[PDB]
């Protein structure tokens, strides 16, 4: 009963060279048993993405609930959400339920449009913002994956030298967790094209 | 906290030691218990800090109220509206407050408001953990119509003694000295009063 | 109520080569919030060629490394000077740790040093003595952190070889102890950066035929 | 309540659900029908917490059926879920939670396709082509897991869901006297009355 | 963490470390701890991250209403009697350990705030895990007729007592500085005493190391 | 743990997984839960892996010290009940373990028996033990007959150690096959489920659940 | 299973460059209450080793006793008791160390924080620590209790390192020492004024002091300091 | 380990026992025999905490069987009865008691008498007609208490047993996974193998 | 209890009240509370009637048949068999028991043992639940080298307002005079003593 590692996951978010990467694996079980092999935790709203580790259920109202906002921030502002903007929105929402909490780990990453800065942010469940020059972890292997990425990262990476990097760092990490794995997803972000790759990794 | 409130022939003498604790370390050796609610009604405050400010802050507040509609409020209006406070959240209250003031009619009053909510007159009245240790000192020594010189030496060995005890108690010796005369504030340093 | 037991913190490491063995261990100990030392050595040479480590509870660890060093006396005068081989002294000691399964030593302990054959090896046991060779292992505090590295870059893990399509993995091979202290060097400082209990100094005992040498690095010491 | 098991095939979703209602040391009822009938295309299994199980089922068949009429107009299969999970996602944070999984097996007519939805009482939502909530996907998702084809005939899943029940009877502690299976296609909702 | 606080001759300077934990996890390197109520008004905060954060934003932003309200600059006395009524209200349960500092029209100002809604004055103040450490410096070396350079000496060496000692606190050392008639100097990493030494190794892949299932592009446009 | 092993036609398969937990964190991937106990007998090990790896190692004592001093291989039966009367000393004290003494003696033949640390001495034609051992038998049951070949039962053994090695999240690393024989136990070799799971996906052409 | 009753505090210790110093306060607490007044609670053992210990009193009573028989029982048999064959500072702790954690692990432990500090035979400064656990470590500045939190900080900054050892004099050592035992006056709720400190020179020997005192103390910045918040009077 | 049941008739005692061996949420085996002879003429059955139940069943087995050596002579039902309820006895007030309950029929040679005990882990023993450990007697005694008639041949009893199990097989929550019979007469023990 | 042993000129003397209490009920208002191990070497007992009292029984065993062997023990000797007894036996014992005995060699001597088992020897001593009221007026008053009729005096004061304050103590004041010349008991009733 400890609802960060019922469904187990985790998401990993990564700076470069004019470029932002982030992934997640694709696990959803119930403890020990594994029931979804395709449950991806990363989402955008726009330009701006997000993933979310930590409980499925809130994980799923997360999304829809920043969604719902950031449609209507759209059409209000007329102009998409910037992830510097959307990273406040994120905190603000969680700590508006400070002692009734949503059980996850989100992870902002995106490029300003304006600026064309690369940016990343993580947060915990109540909406404290952690924002990073090199890179953001989260989840039930969030120790291997700062093992991973602490050792393995190296700044100003390009898209394809950073997206083996992050890789490497969510597969190796992921082998040592129980409750992670079990396929996954590796967004590779540049100031006007995204390039998705779902990754190889052992199914146990 | 070892504190206490003694009155005499011009007035009325409030004493306090200077420590705060959390737990064996200790937050703050300056520290000045003893709090104006009133030109001259003060109070002296023992147990949880944040519970005896919120409800001293809260005392000023009414006590400034009525003297904006009513004028000067006796010593015992202000005891009272201490206790309202500290009886009807006793439940959520740690605060063991001596009341003490000076009217012109009435001279020097003290009264002291346990845990409880109680309220209790008294010509001299002491209070706080390290008061246990000079309840015997403090009832040998006591007498009624001091002079000022010699209250203040009272309280002085008093807080000397339970401050030697406590652990609780320690750092400097404030006094507030209320009388027709005015308001006057005192100091005394470990230097002087531990050798007594 | 008394608590008998204690988290002195730190990380040990142990790297197996072809002809050789490392035994890594940050040199800080602590409890709670508090440095006690920033130079406390916890792997020890202890004869045969066999070095150990026994991290977590400091007070056990001594106990266990201390009691092991004289199963080791009285291994050589009970059998006539023998070597005390590696898997002998593996064995040896879940006896030990086992011997107080129900009161345990509260140690991630690692034993390094050669096999009978001459090639490096590196054991490692739980605190109630299961135990297991390796290639590689890192104990303690920031385990969690550096084991998946060292499963990257020791052992090859997710490394498939360039454009064969995922299918050929990248071939194993033994490491120069060049290579392996690079990894051991890097692995200490990652995990002071990201652990609390990690830092002060890093003191790695290297174990080859000729006997057992010593090397002594600085870490971040906040 | 206890098994419920889900299995999408090529043209439709089959539903199998145990007929025993025990309570302490007595099987009260050997015949027990752990579903509703949301829409023409939709059928809900649901198993948990005596009580809460049929309520919970009962009102959300009364809210959709509400759709149905307002709009003149049958609500989608993942539609019918989404309101599901939410209502499951309140609940959870309520003062006394729905403790109700389900299943959702259901024809999306506008697509063409069958689909199954696993929902449980925290409001975890998930598209599988074979589900199952309790103790059962212990045994059966394994077993699946080597037996399932994606392009399966109907009668190819019955044979499937025959296997798993076999498993479950010979392996499971509890008596659950059976199942009652039930079919989800393009032509609606039908039992099957031998099984 | 570590913060501080120290009054001068003409003024008030506060500081902090920049380390936030999670665990015996280092979450964040590189924090701002150092908040700003309003232009010459800050506030130093440990505990609860996000309490900390969110109180402090709460109040400066009712401080600024305030200010606009009354046509005044806003004063330290209005923030610290706002903050503790607000953590007081909540009974601890908002984590927040605040160290108020400023200069308004009635002076220079040093409070602190625990999160029950207790406050303190004084000339010199610490609070965090690291208070003991960083109280043992300012114990030592305090006195009264601070000059600016000296003071913040003081602070900066009372923060970096906590960095080296504590566990709980390290990494860089924030500055802010509030004299009387003059802007309020923020100074970012005024210290950075903690960098990381060069890696023996770069871990860069040759690329075609990862093992890939699919590839597509993402539409982010409308 | 996911261990399994059952009788058939030709014999006794027995198959493992190879992961070792503390907790959600992954200790190894690499242990052994095949202990040789001697060319004919085989022990399984489930539980606390100290338990498991101390009592079976000692258990393997006790059979050497039976046929010294018999001048006769131990029995299955025998040596099963060496270990379930051993942790029946120990009951409530708090031992972990799940075993199979797999083996094969000519009064007997191919006999299993299932020892767990509570006592619970079981003979039978298949068992699986551990954490994933209902995945296993998911598989094992619905593929299972008495007729199948050597080829087949190594097989299915194999897969049936895949299929929880999959599902459970405490099972995986490798699978490591043994079968025994009236002339003894035959090692069938490591199989990293890394390699293994894809192989027999592509080939089967099942675990569709998956994204290929 | 035990609780400590009458309790002391803070024992805290460092290296110079000739040997080391110890010190400890001469209080007896029994909870809240500064009970005793006159507990001596460095120990020393020969003319080359002292033993500093925070905690239970009794337990420290029985701890003296065992130090001072194992004086007695060296001495048996033993032409070379004050010379070659004395009793090092090495020994002691050794024999404490195992004591205390035989103690801990019979669930019966000697509910102490010790340092044994010492010069050896061969000129080598001693410092080491052992608690009620058993756990022990040395450093160049060791302290028990509230010392840990606040004499450490200071002390490290005179020696930091092993390096710093040899450019510490006995001078600015001590100074160091009685600063320290200063500011844990200010902080230290369980903490008096009186203490005794030890010196134990590889040229000087031994130097005990008693009845030492805290002083040079800033108080008088106090007077300024007004309510807690928004009182001027 | 769960359902024992015990039926005295005219001229033997007929035992069923369960044969499910479960563990958790896996029946480990469907044809285990929860008894052991203790003599040509008697028969115990046993039911109760897992590993406990056939140390104890086989210690006692050792014990009679030692008597029956040492004397030549076969010990009668009531003499093995008092022999094992004493050990209970023993037991209950022991550092670690056996959780072992039993049913001891057995044919007395001497008085030509089938004769049933009932001995619970306390050392509670009953001689009866009929009897049951566990949940199953809230159902057969109730059953038996109507149906049972003491001149009944042994033919009748095995009847009167089958009306019992499928009772318990209808309203028992858990699958037992049927019984093993077994006949005590004047002619010894026997096994019927079709049941 | 409230209980003290005081040292003076002469030798020393052993003050005590007279409050046995089970509860909030007085079992006892005429309890002994000294008690002799020796000739000369006497005890005040607090804490656990029970075990004090079993202890006392012990240490006078011990005392006898050291005699009988060596000779007359020094109260130092008498006050190490009760530490042991104390100190073995902590986790099963609530004693705090002060030792009082007058040598010709050492003279007055007063030894407290309170619950831990620990051993202080000090001029003069107080304990049990009353003493907490007087650790400031008994700092305060305490001279060494007093008279007989000071001591006296200044035990009867101290133990007034311990019984006066502390409601587990009252009843009369016993006390128990350890000279050269001899043993001496003395009592002391309230209508004298409450009136200080
Ligand atoms: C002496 C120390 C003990 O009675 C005084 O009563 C003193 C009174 C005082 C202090 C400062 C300003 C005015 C008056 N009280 C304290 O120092 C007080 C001790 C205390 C804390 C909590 C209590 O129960 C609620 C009772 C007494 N110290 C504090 O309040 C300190 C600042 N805070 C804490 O110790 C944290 N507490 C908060 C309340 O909940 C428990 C943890
Ligand atoms: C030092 C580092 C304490 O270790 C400081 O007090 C620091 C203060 C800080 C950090 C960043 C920005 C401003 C101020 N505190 C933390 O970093 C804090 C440590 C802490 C964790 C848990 C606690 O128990 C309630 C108390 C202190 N860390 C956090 O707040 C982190 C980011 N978040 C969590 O650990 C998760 N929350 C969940 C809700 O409950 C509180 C902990
Ligand atoms: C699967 C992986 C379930 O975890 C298997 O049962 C596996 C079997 C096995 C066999 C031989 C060698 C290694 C592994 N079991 C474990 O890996 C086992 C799981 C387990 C942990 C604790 C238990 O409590 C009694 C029971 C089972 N893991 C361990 O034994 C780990 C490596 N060790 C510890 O957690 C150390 N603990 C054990 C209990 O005593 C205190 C110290
Ligand atoms: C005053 C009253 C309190 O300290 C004295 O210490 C007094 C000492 C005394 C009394 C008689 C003879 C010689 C000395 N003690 C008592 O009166 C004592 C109070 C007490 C009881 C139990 C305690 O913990 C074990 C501590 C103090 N009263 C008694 O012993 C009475 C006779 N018995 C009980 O109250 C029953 N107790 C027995 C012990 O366990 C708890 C219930
Ligand atoms: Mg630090
Ligand atoms: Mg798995
Ligand atoms: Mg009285």
């Amino acid at each position: 009963s400890d609802p960060s590692s019922i469904n187990g996951g985790i998401v990993v978010a990564m700076t470069g060279k004019d470029c932002v990467a982030i992934a997640c694996d694709l696990r959803l079980g119930s403890q020990s048993l594994g029931v979804s092999n395709k449950f991806e935790k990363i989402f955008h709203y726009g330009h701006v993405f997000l993933g979310i580790t930590g409980l499925a259920t809130d994980v799923t109202t997360l999304n829809e609930m920043f969604r719902y906002k950031t449609n209507l921030y759209k059409l209000k502002e007329e102009r998409a959400i910037e992830p510097e903007t959307f990273t406040q929105l994120v905190s603000s929402s969680l700590y508006e339920r400070r002692f009734g909490p949503y059980f996850v780990g989100p992870v902002v990453a995106g490029i300003n449009s304006k600026s064309g800065k690369p940016f990343i942010a993580g947060f915990d469940l109540i909406g404290c913002i952690d924002e990073a020059k090199d890179f953001i972890v989260s989840g039930t292997a969030s120790d291997q994956l700062f093992g991973m990425c602490e050792s393995l990262y190296e700044p100003n990476l390009e898209p394809e030298d950073l997206f083996e990097t992050i890789s490497q760092a969510l597969l190796n990490a992921a082998d040592r967790d129980a409750l992670s794995g079990w396929g996954a997803v590796v967004y590779i972000i540049k100031k006007d094209e995204v390039v998705k790759r779902y990754l190889k990794m052992r199914q146990d | 906290t070892s504190i206490m409130a003694v009155t005499f022939k011009d007035g009325v003498i409030l004493g306090a030691d200077s420590r705060t604790t959390t737990g064996a370390y200790i937050a703050n050796r300056v520290t000045d218990k003893l709090t104006r609610v009133h030109d001259k009604i003060w109070c002296c405050r023992s147990g949880s800090a944040a519970d005896t400010q919120a409800i001293a802050d809260i005392v000023q507040y009414h006590l400034e109220l009525y003297t904006s509609q009513y004028g000067t409020p006796s010593t015992e209006t202000a005891a009272s509206v201490f206790k309202e406070l500290c009886y009807e959240n006793k439940d959520n209250l740690t605060a063991g407050i001596i009341v003490a003031g000076y009217d012109d009619k009435n001279k020097g009053e003290v009264y002291t408001i346990p845990l409880g909510g109680s309220v209790h007159k008294l010509p001299y009245a002491i209070a706080g953990s390290g008061s246990t240790f000079i309840y015997g000192y403090c009832d040998k020594n006591f007498r009624e119509n001091m002079s000022k010189e010699e209250t203040v030496d009272f309280i002085k060995h008093s807080l000397s003694q339970a401050i030697k005890w406590d652990g609780s108690s320690g750092g400097v010796i404030r006094m507030v000295v209320l009388t027709a005369a005015g308001v006057e504030r005192l100091i005394f340093y470990p230097d002087e009063y531990e050798q007594l | 109520q008394f608590n008998p037991y204690g988290d002195n913190g730190g990380t040990i490491l142990g790297i197996a080569g072809e002809d050789f063995a490392v035994l890594a261990g940050d040199t800080r100990n602590i409890t709670d919030y508090s440095i006690n030392s920033r130079y406390e050595p916890k792997v020890f040479d202890c004869g045969d060629n066999i070095v150990m480590s026994a991290n977590g509870f400091a007070a056990d660890g001594d106990a266990l490394v201390k009691r092991f060093k004289n199963s080791v006396k009285w291994y050589h005068f009970d059998h006539n000077d023998k070597k005390l081989s590696i898997n002998s002294a593996a064995r040896n000691i879940q006896h030990l740790l086992y011997g107080k399964r129900f009161f345990p030593y509260y140690v991630h302990t690692i034993i390094a040093g050669l096999d009978e054959d001459g090639k490096g090896a590196v054991y490692s046991f739980d605190p109630v003595g299961s135990y297991e060779r390796e290639q590689c292992r890192a104990g303690g505090a920031a385990a969690s952190l550096i084991m998946p590295f060292l499963d990257n870059q020791v052992n090859f893990k997710n490394q498939y070889e360039p454009g064969t399509n995922g299918k050929v993995k990248k071939p194993l091979k033994y490491l120069s102890v060049e290579e392996v202290i690079k990894l051991v060097r890097d692995s200490f400082t990652s995990a002071t950066e990201r652990h609390i209990q990690v830092g002060d100094g890093l003191e790695i005992l290297i174990v080859t035929k000729d006997g057992v040498r010593k090397e002594f690095y600085e870490l971040k010491r906040d | 309540m206890d098994i419920i098991l889900g299995i999408r095939v090529q043209d439709s979703v089959i539903l199998a659900s145990s007929k025993a209602v025990t309570r302490g040391i007595s099987v009260l009822k050997d015949s027990d029908d752990k579903t509703r009938q949301l829409s023409p295309h939709t059928l809900m299994s649901f198993a948990g917490e005596a009580g809460d199980t049929v309520q919970f089922a009962e009102y959300i068949q009364a809210n959709i059926q509400l759709y149905s009429i307002r709009e003149d107009y049958e609500l989608s299969p993942q539609a019918v879920s989404s309101f599901v999970r939410q209502e499951l996602a309140k609940s959870i944070r309520s003062r006394r939670p729905y403790q109700v999984n389900v299943l959702i097996g259901g024809y999306d007519k506008k697509k063409n396709k069958p689909e199954l939805y696993q929902i449980d009482y925290l409001g975890t939502k998930v598209e599988l082509p074979y589900g199952a909530h309790g103790y059962s996907g212990f045994y059966t998702f394994s077993l699946l897991d080597h037996h399932y084809r994606p392009d399966m005939t109907t009668e190819e899943g019955l044979d499937l869901l025959k296997l798993c029940v076999q498993e479950l009877e010979k392996r499971m502690p509890m008596d659950f006297k059976g199942v009652i299976v039930k079919i989800v296609d393009k032509d609606g909702i039908r039992q099957v009355d031998d099984f | 963490t570590t913060i501080v606080g120290v009054k001068f001759n003409n003024g008030v300077v506060i500081a902090a470390d920049t380390r936030s934990t999670q665990g015996p996890i280092v979450a964040d390197k590189n924090c701002a701890k150092l908040h700003r109520i309003s232009p010459k008004i800050w506030c130093a905060g440990a505990g609860t991250a996000a309490d900390t954060e969110a109180v402090t934003q709460l109040i400066g932003s009712n401080i600024e209403l305030h200010s606009l309200y009354t046509s005044r600059e806003p004063r330290v006395v209005s923030a610290l009697q706002m903050l503790k009524q607000h953590l007081f209200k909540y009974q601890g349960h908002i984590g927040a350990y605040l160290i108020v500092a400023g200069v308004d029209p009635t002076g220079s100002h040093l409070f602190s705030i625990h999160a029950h809604g207790s406050t303190d004055v004084g000339y010199y103040l610490s609070l965090g895990s690291g208070s003991l450490a960083a109280m043992a410096v300012l114990e030592s070396h305090w006195k009264q007729d601070l000059t600016k350079e000296e003071a913040i000496k003081l602070a900066s060496d009372a923060i970096q007592a906590g960095i080296w000692n504590d566990l709980g606190s390290g990494s860089n050392v924030d500055v802010c500085v509030m004299e009387i008639g003059k802007d309020a100097e923020y100074l970012r990493n005024y210290l950075t005493p903690n960098v990381r030494e060069e890696k023996q190794k770069s871990y860069k892949f040759p690329r075609g190391t990862t093992a890939v299932l699919k590839e597509s592009i993402v539409n982010i446009c409308d | 743990t996911t261990t399994l092993a059952f009788r058939f036609q030709g014999g006794i398969i027995v198959a493992v997984d190879s992961r070792a937990t503390a907790g959600n964190w992954v200790a190894s991937q690499t242990v052994k839960k095949v202990i040789e106990i001697n060319p004919f007998l085989l022990g399984t090990v489930a539980g606390g892996a100290a338990d498991c790896q101390f009592w079976e190692t000692w258990l393997g004592s006790q059979c050497r010290l039976h046929e010294l001093r018999e001048k006769e291989r131990i029995s299955v039966a025998a040596a099963s009940k060496i270990l379930s009367n051993l942790v029946y000393q120990y009951k409530g004290a708090g031992l972990s373990m799940g075993t199979m003494i797999c083996g094969y003696t000519r009064k007997e033949g191919p006999t299993i028996y299932y020892v767990d640390s509570d006592g619970t001495r079981l003979k039978g034609d298949i068992f699986c033990v551990g954490s994933g051992q209902t995945f296993a038998y998911g598989v094992l049951d619905s593929n299972y007959k008495w007729d199948l070949s050597v080829e087949d039962a190594l097989y299915l053994g194999k897969r049936s150690i895949l299929a929880a090695a999959h599902r459970d999240a405490y099972s995986g690393g490798s699978v490591n096959l043994y079968h025994v024989t009236e002339d003894g136990w035959i090692y069938h070799g490591n199989h990293d489920v890394g390699e293994l799971f894809w192989k027999v996906k592509e080939e089967e052409g099942s675990f569709n659940n998956v994204i290929g | 299973t035990q609780q400590p009753i009458v309790t002391g505090t803070s024992v805290i210790s460092m290296k110079y460059d000739n040997g080391v110093i110890i010190a400890a306060d001469n209080l007896g607490s029994y909870g809240s209450l500064l009970r005793f007044n006159g507990v001596e609670r460095l120990i020393p053992v020969g003319d080359n080793t002292v033993v500093g210990i925070s905690g239970d009193i009794s337990d420290m009573q029985h701890i003296e006793r065992l130090l001072k028989d194992l004086v007695t029982e060296n001495a048996y048999d033993n032409p070379l008791a004050d010379a070659e064959e004395a009793l090092e500072p090495s020994y002691i702790f050794e024999y404490l160390a195992t004591v205390m954690y035989q103690r801990r692990s019979k669930m019966n432990p000697l509910w102490n924080a010790i340092i044994v500090a010492g010069v050896q035979s061969n000129g080598d400064q001693f410092l080491r620590y052992v608690n009620l656990l058993g756990v022990t470590y040395s450093s160049p500045t060791l302290a028990t209790g509230f010392g840990a939190h606040m004499a450490n900080p200071l002390l490290r900054k005179v020696v930091d390192r092993e390096s710093d050892i040899p450019k510490t004099t006995v001078q600015v050592a001590e100074e160091a020492i009685v600063n320290a035992m200063r500011v844990l006056y200010y902080r230290d709720a369980r903490s008096s004024r009186n203490f005794s400190l030890a010196i134990i020179d590889k040229n000087t020997g031994l130097t005990f002091k008693k009845n030492l005192q805290v002083e040079n103390m800033k108080w008088d910045f106090a007077k300024d300091i007004k309510g807690y918040g928004t009182q001027k009077i």
